[PDB]
């Protein structure tokens, strides 16, 4: 009723306290995302019976060696592998393979996507 | 069932820092666990059970002195928190909830820490502060396939504390799923029988050790009774115990008798330098065999 | 209110298993009662201490088989 129910469960994250069975009116709850996950919204959503809009964990990017070796590319600073939402990743070609100009070798990480440039041999 | 006359030495007094104390709890906790689930207390001496329970109490409250405010655990309070030590403490305490009283918030705070802080985007769990005693971590000391084996270890500890931390941690199912996704993705590329066994147990708990992945697990066994790699035999005993627990989850009881026969024929009764993971897993697997015996 | 429903189902299952332990001083009822009491929420703090005191009292009396 005038109090509150359970806090809304977000993806790739959770609240920062012990989950109460019944929540008081007007109480706000802090949210936290997993590692490298970028939060987008108010971490403290307040409590009528309907909760405030919970924040969203923006996904990060995983640059695995498999995708790079299939594209014949390396990193400029070869190896963090993990990148946050917005971190620019600078790729380079491998020995013998030259750039194909398919994409600029400076790739941004938006949510989950990240476009990989390619390199080809003579 | 292994005669309890040999296991008298596993009753010890937990004494040490954030790591030695768990090396002290491990034999006492797993011995009481074994004798309870095998129903050998009457012949071994039931009067000793209460005293052994008091020893487990000591280790529990002593370990609480090393619980960092981040709900994590390390050898000292001002030291960096270890992912493996937190997962192991969760595992030992999750078995100990059947023996002594345990605060649920301690285990669940440690689980929330492992999920939010020490799980990478692809579901891998990362050890950012390795323990001082690399002999208490068993076959996981080997560097090859450290990602797969550590993720499986933390995943097994999370699924053990599932009963206690389901209500308070909503990120637990998603974290378990992400870890199993990583294991399933890189399972067929494994070459180390220890990793095949521990990841097989983790996936079998999730009901994912099926199809070709399942085939790899069963075909890794030499002579269809043991999971071994070139190295110390304590690692091979730990791996075969993980494999026995995976088999017991898979209900493949036509494969179990040779494995239990090999485990009994090793005559391993616990103890030895860095015998923590070996003693814990061998007696966990044997106890779960006697409980799930066909 | 499935949250509070389970919060109370844990309590009643702990009550029945602690009573079964008090009536049957065995290892099996000890493990079941201890696991059930530990799973009770932080809400019923004093009630958990009562049931844990009862488990300890039964253990002081002793158990058989």
């Amino acid at each position: 009723a005038e109090k509150c129910g359970p806090p809304p469960p977000i993806d790739n994250g959770d609240i920062t306290s012990f989950l109460l069975s019944v929540y008081a009116p007007g109480s706000s709850v802090e949210y936290q995302c997993q590692n490298l996950y970028q939060l987008e919204g108010n971490n403290q959503i307040t409590c009528n019976g309907q909760w405030s809009e919970p924040p969203k964990c923006l996904d990060p990017c995983v640059i695995s060696q498999e995708i790079m070796e299939k594209y014949n590319i390396k990193l400029k600073w070869t190896q963090k592998l993990y990148s946050r939402t917005g971190d620019i990743v600078e790729f380079v070609c491998k020995s013998g393979y030259h750039p194909t100009k398919s994409h600029s070798f400076r790739a941004m990480c938006q949510n989950g996507k990240l476009v990989y440039p390619s390199c080809e041999e003579k | 069932s292994t005669d309890a006359e040999r296991l008298k030495h596993l009753i010890v007094t937990p004494s040490g820092a954030g790591e030695q104390n768990m090396i002290g709890m491990t034999p006492t906790v797993i011995a009481v666990h074994y004798l309870d689930e095998t129903e050998q207390w009457e012949k071994f001496g039931l009067e000793k059970r209460q005293g052994a329970l008091e020893l487990i109490k000591k280790g529990y409250t002593q370990q609480l002195a090393f619980r960092q405010p981040s709900s994590a655990f390390a050898a000292f309070v001002k030291r960096a928190p270890s992912t493996w030590l937190t997962a192991y403490v969760v595992k030992v305490f999750s078995l100990a909830v059947n023996l002594i009283a345990i605060d649920s918030q301690v285990l669940c705070g440690a689980v929330k820490w492992l999920i939010l802080e020490k799980q990478k985007p692809d579901g891998v769990f990362q050890e950012d502060a390795p323990v001082i005693h690399q002999e208490m971590i068993g076959g996981l000391r080997n560097n090859n396939e450290k990602d797969m084996a550590l993720t499986a270890f933390v995943l097994i500890s999370l699924q053990e504390a599932k009963d206690i931390c389901e209500e308070q941690v909503n990120s637990l199912p998603g974290s378990i799923t992400k870890a199993g996704d990583f294991l399933e993705a890189n399972y067929m590329n494994l070459q180390r029988s220890y990793t095949v066994a521990i990841a097989g147990y983790a996936l079998a708990q999730m009901g994912r050790l099926k199809g070709p992945l399942l085939n790899k697990f069963l075909t890794t066994a030499k002579d269809k009774n043991r999971w071994e790699d070139p190295g110390k035999q304590l690692y091979n005993v730990e791996a075969t115990s993980y494999a026995l627990l995976a088999l017991l989850q898979l209900k493949d009881f036509d494969f179990v008798p040779p494995v239990v026969r090999w485990l009994n024929e090793q005559r391993y009764y616990g103890g030895g330098y860095g015998s923590t993971q070996a003693t814990f897993m061998v007696f966990q697997a044997l106890a779960q065999y006697q409980k799930d015996a066909p | 209110t499935d949250a509070t429903i389970k919060k109370e189902q844990k309590l009643i299952q702990a009550q029945n298993l602690v009573r079964e332990f008090e009536k049957t001083h065995t290892v099996s009822a000890h493990r079941k009662a201890q696991k059930a009491v530990n799973l009770v929420s932080f809400e019923y703090k004093v009630k958990k201490m009562v049931l844990q005191e009862r488990i300890d009292n039964v253990l002081k009396q002793g158990l058989v088989r």
